[PDB]
RNA sequence: ACCCCUAUACCUUCUGCAUAAUGAAUUAACUAGAAAUAACUUUGCAAGGAGAGCCAAAGCUAAGACCCCCGAAACCAGACGA
RNA sequence: CCGAGCCUGGUGAUAGCUGGUUGUCCAAGAUAGAAUCUUAGUUCAACUUUAAAUUUGCCCACAGAACCAAAUCCCCUUGUAAAUUUAACUGUUAGUCCAAAGAGGAACAGCUCUUUGGACACUAGGAAAAAACCUUGUAGAGAGAGUAAAAAAUUUAACA
RNA sequence: ACCUCGGAGCAGAACCCAACCUCCGAGCAGUACAUGCUAAGACUUCACCAGUCAAAGCGAACCUCAAUUGAUCCAAUAACUUGACCAACGGAACAAGUUACCCUAGGGAUAACAGCGCAAUCCUAUUCUAGAGUCCAUAUCAACAAUAGGGUUUACG
RNA sequence: GUUAAUGUAGCUUAAAUUAUCAAAGCAAGGCACUGAAAAUGCCUAGAUGAGCCUCACAGCUCCAUUAACACCA
């Protein structure tokens, strides 16, 4: 029923962070924090890693 | 602490009451639950009496279940309002009763019908 | 039929008593449900336990309890009780031993 | 272990003690706690940084494994940068 | 095993056994009212607080308020909620009517009399108003709990008040810098005539107010004396520390108190000037210093403990060597 | 000497054995605690010790002092037997 | 002597299982538990022993510990002399009965399972004999003395 | 039938506390995406492993729920990370039946026989008068119960 | 879990754009009546979110689903 997906950042690369979502929504696309820029990015799914 | 003398000095469930017939069983004599319908063709006017009884009974410590109202009949609709009462004394039946009589705004019919 | 049950016990409960000197940090007492409040340099994990806040001496009082009108169960409880009525709980405080710091002489510019 | 080998004639170490743990030259041994990279999706914030945390072992645990592991490995190691060059000295203790 | 209650229970003689009847709170502000006044009565039990601690009068005002009440633009103001109120007029009530008693808890929160009169209190009912004197336009006023900075304090306040022999004074509460009790004064004028200052016996001439640096906020008081008879009395820092409770003492049966006006001091850069160039010594700095964190004796095997446990423990952090 | 009074063999195993639990006729002879780093004790020398190697933020070298006996049914390899 | 011959070799197979484990004298010394293809075992803790360092340990008084019985915890005084830490390890982790609070069973068991406390596996006197009830503990000689616990009491039916 | 985790009772008031004891549940879901980084002091499921809580500080903003879970092995991935109804839940590996052809080491720690404990079951004796015995409690039998005794039985330990 | 294909009128086959037709149901017609045979209409968001062009029409986007793959102790 619920999807881990792991969510890349659009900039300040290289930083991936999992999340849940649900099967039946579109790709999540998020404001999360990266601790490289250390600003809020856009963050966009890449792949599921596991059904759950 | 129980062996302490402020014991239950936190206890509250016994001043809250978490949870019909007519009683008149020796002297004090009460009625059961009452119902109070009173019908007119306004709207205005049957809403309006239906606050004030609800103020009456509110200044005077009488219990007020439910003061719901049945639907209208197509006549021209003419709207029912039901003020349900519980407990009256000896001395409170006549006055209590007399001045929603006297009070009565423009052609509305009282009533002291009881339950189901 | 009745399989389950084998649970241990919590350990929970008062872990630094009355009139105990405590140091910042110092769980006080672990608890389930809430049976002592905090109280003064006293405060509130995420698991209702107490830990204290500043250096000093346990003390547990009674006081009135006042929720926050946000709370709306207790708020509730409150808009059912008689109009003399007083609710009380069992508070933690830590008196705070030291003071925060003094002036010292650093040089005569 | 092997307290006395076949060919030589010593002891011979865990090698399963030295993949795991550092020895300290004051004696403590600093391990790495169990589950540190194992679903860390579930775990909160604050567990997971107590997973990534560098703990020192118990006194019983301590002596077994110093005598799982030769005297090669209880030696002073002047490394050029090791970054626990500070914690082989004990400083201050009151026993 | 069961212990009495000592004194009456909370929620006893409110206890019934009908709770219909009973009238409720049917409001958080209705108990909460009840709440804080519960709260300070005395209990027998412990709690925070022990661990923790005409006529014409009102038929002139009564007149007054009808007239007020009365005219239809004072009702159309206020009912429009535009009306204003000017607060020149009221403040100038203020100090003549309760003014008094209002300086008086601000000198009890501020603890001018438990280091003044050792407890003994007492009511401004002469409403003096000390003024500095900045630049040449404006003037900044000392009331009670104001912020004077040292350099707005460097010459003698312009002291203005509406009475008719009087002493004045002036005792910084705590600026002294070698005794806990005692206060250093700045200026003594006594026997002053009437309403002029500047006819007074100055028997100490104006320090201004000198906190030192790093050293917090002092806090300095005017004191005004009512007093019936003249008396006869008496830059090193020895002669100017007295304490005014053993001072007062020596004079209370000739000389009451009147008044109060206090401010509050901070460091600026003139008292680099009042203690090197007229004081002639060196300044003192202080500073807040914390106490050292506590931590617990250090164990042999510090058990489940991170790696930075070594460093609560030691002192210099740089690599030592021992004997190599 | 006995008569009198007191006294429920021993070993092992056990919650607990006079136990009607085990073992043992008895004599003579034979028959069972082997060792490590670390600590401790006692010396030597000492920011160095050690007769290369190794250890060293009082250590290091040397000594002393702790680790049993009998018993399977089996398993495998190679011979020897109709 | 055949569910797989016999002999030699690997072989001093292996055995958490049984049996055995040899001079003298003294000293300290008994029962929370957890994991385990584990409950016939072991590892860790607890208890125990030795050596060392230090400063508190035990007993405890007011006050104090929550709402939906007996007591305990905490605790200065006081009575006392021990405890904690450090270093080094072994062994016990297959208990019994009695008193008390309960659970299971039949408000059966010399029954089973927890808890609090005794006693026993340690001597002696008693309850006849007697592991567990009662008296009593620190050791030897005496042809002295005072004590402790300590011995079951009961015999009854006329009637106007 | 069961094996892990949690709530309540036994276990009434600090903690703890068994049971093939009594009752309920859990192997998730939802909302955030600073569910970021760090760090004093503590709690701890009677060890360990794991589990908890957290001030200050940096950086920004102006988690709920009792349980809701699974170690190591270094590889699958470029990395960050992810992977077991390993549910026998501190986890070998996915390895079953059967033995009366059986063997060995043991155990009265543990069964069958017997002793013993116990007396639910069984047998017996009195108390009580309901009722049967035409009428009539007691010639005879006897319901509901009660108080004793025996130690044949089936059982239990 | 990964690779692979799949998506239909009331249901299935097909058509290489456009969408054909046999069942299903809607009546009427012959029969005393009811099933068949005709003679007629209908029933397709082509499983879809946007349209580069125009798209069953074809690639992303996809939600169901169908087979293989469900290593390695
Ligand atoms: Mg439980
Ligand atoms: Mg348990
Ligand atoms: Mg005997
Ligand atoms: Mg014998
Ligand atoms: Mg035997
Ligand atoms: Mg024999
Ligand atoms: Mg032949
Ligand atoms: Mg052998
Ligand atoms: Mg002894
Ligand atoms: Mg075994
Ligand atoms: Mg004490
Ligand atoms: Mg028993
Ligand atoms: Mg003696
Ligand atoms: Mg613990
Ligand atoms: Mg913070
Ligand atoms: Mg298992
Ligand atoms: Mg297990
Ligand atoms: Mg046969
Ligand atoms: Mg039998």
């Amino acid at each position: 029923k619920n999807i881990l997906v792991r969510m890349v950042s659009e900039a300040g690369t290289g930083f991936c962070f999992n999340t849940k979502r649900n099967r039946l929504r579109e790709k999540l696309t998020l404001l999360h924090y990266d601790p490289v820029v250390k600003q809020r990015v856009l963050f966009v799914e890449k792949k599921k890693i596991r059904s759950l | 602490y129980k062996t302490k003398p402020t014991h239950g000095i936190g206890k509250y469930k016994h001043l809250i009451k978490a949870e019909v017939r007519a009683i008149n069983l020796g002297t004090d004599y009460e009625y059961g639950v009452l119902n109070i319908h009173l019908t007119a063709y306004d709207m205005t006017l049957a809403e309006s009496y239906a606050q004030y009884v609800h103020n009456l009974c509110n200044s005077l410590s009488i219990k007020v279940e439910e003061s719901y109202a049945m639907p209208t009949k197509t006549i021209l609709t003419t709207h029912e309002r039901v003020v349900q009462i519980s407990g009256l004394s000896a001395t409170f039946a006549e006055i209590f009763l007399e001045i929603i009589q006297s009070s009565l705004p423009e052609g509305v019919r009282l009533s002291v019908k009881e339950h189901t | 039929k009745n399989l389950g049950g084998k649970s241990s016990g919590r350990r929970q409960g008062i872990k630094k008593m009355e009139g105990h000197y405590v140091h910042a940090g110092n769980i006080i007492a672990t608890q389930r449900h809430f049976r002592w409040h905090p109280g003064a340099h006293v405060g509130v994990g995420k698991n209702k336990c107490l830990y204290a806040l500043e250096e000093g001496i346990v003390r547990y009082t009674k006081e009135v309890y006042v929720p926050h009108p946000r709370n709306t169960e207790a708020v509730d409880l409150i808009t059912r009780l008689p109009k003399g009525a007083v609710l009380y709980k069992t508070f933690v405080h830590v008196v705070p031993a030291k003071p925060e710091g003094t002036f010292k002489l650093v040089a005569m510019l | 272990l092997t307290y006395f080998s076949a060919r030589k004639g010593k002891r011979k170490t865990v090698k399963a003690v030295i993949d795991r743990f550092l020895r300290l030259h004051c004696g403590l041994w600093v391990r790495r706690k169990a589950g540190y990279k194992k679903k860390l999706w579930k775990k909160t914030p604050a567990r997971k940084k107590r997973l990534r945390e560098f703990v020192f072992c118990n006194k019983t645990q301590s002596k077994l494994l110093d005598k799982m592991t030769t005297s090669f490995w209880k030696r002073r190691n002047w490394y050029v940068d090791d970054p626990y060059q500070k914690y082989h000295d004990r400083t201050n203790l009151k026993v | 095993r069961r212990t009495p209650p000592l004194g009456p229970m909370p929620n006893s003689d409110i206890d019934l056994s009908n709770l219909e009847r009973l009238e409720k709170y049917r409001s958080f502000d209705r108990y909460r009212r009840r709440a804080e006044q519960e709260a300070q009565a005395p209990h027998w039990w412990r709690t925070y607080r022990e661990y923790f601690g005409r006529t014409q009068q009102l038929l002139e005002r009564k007149q007054a308020i009808q007239e007020l009440r009365a005219n239809v633009e004072e009702e159309r103001a206020a009912r429009l909620r535009t009306a204003s109120v000017p607060l020149d007029a009221v403040r100038a009530e203020w100090e003549r009517t309760c003014g008094p008693y209002h300086k008086q808890r601000l000198a009890e929160y501020y603890g001018l009399y438990r280091d003044l009169f050792h407890g003994a209190t007492f009511v401004p009912r002469v409403p003096l108003h000390v003024a500095y004197a900045v630049g040449e336009d404006d003037l900044m006023p000392v009331y009670c709990g104001n912020e004077v900075t040292p350099t707005e304090a460097a010459q003698a306040p312009e002291v203005t008040y509406e009475a008719e022999l009087w002493t004045l004074l002036l005792t910084s509460l705590d600026g002294h810098l070698l005794e806990p009790d005692a206060e250093y004064l700045h200026w003594l004028l006594t026997n002053i005539p009437g309403n002029r200052v500047a006819e007074g016996q100055v028997t100490c001439p104006y320090l201004p107010p000198f906190p030192a640096r790093g050293s917090g906020i002092h806090r300095l008081a005017f004191l005004l004396f009512k007093q019936d008879q003249p008396i006869d009395f008496s830059y090193q820092l020895a002669q100017r520390t007295f304490r005014t409770f053993d001072f007062y003492k020596k004079h209370q049966e000739t000389m009451t108190p009147a008044g109060l006006s206090f401010f509050q001091c901070r460091w600026d850069d003139s008292v680099t000037y009042i203690f090197h160039q007229l004081l002639d010594m060196r300044e003192p700095v202080f500073e807040f210093v914390r106490p050292p964190p506590y931590h617990p004796k250090q164990k042999r095997f510090p058990h489940r403990q991170p790696l930075r446990y070594l460093d609560r423990y030691r002192d210099s952090h740089e690599p030592t060597y021992g004997i190599y």
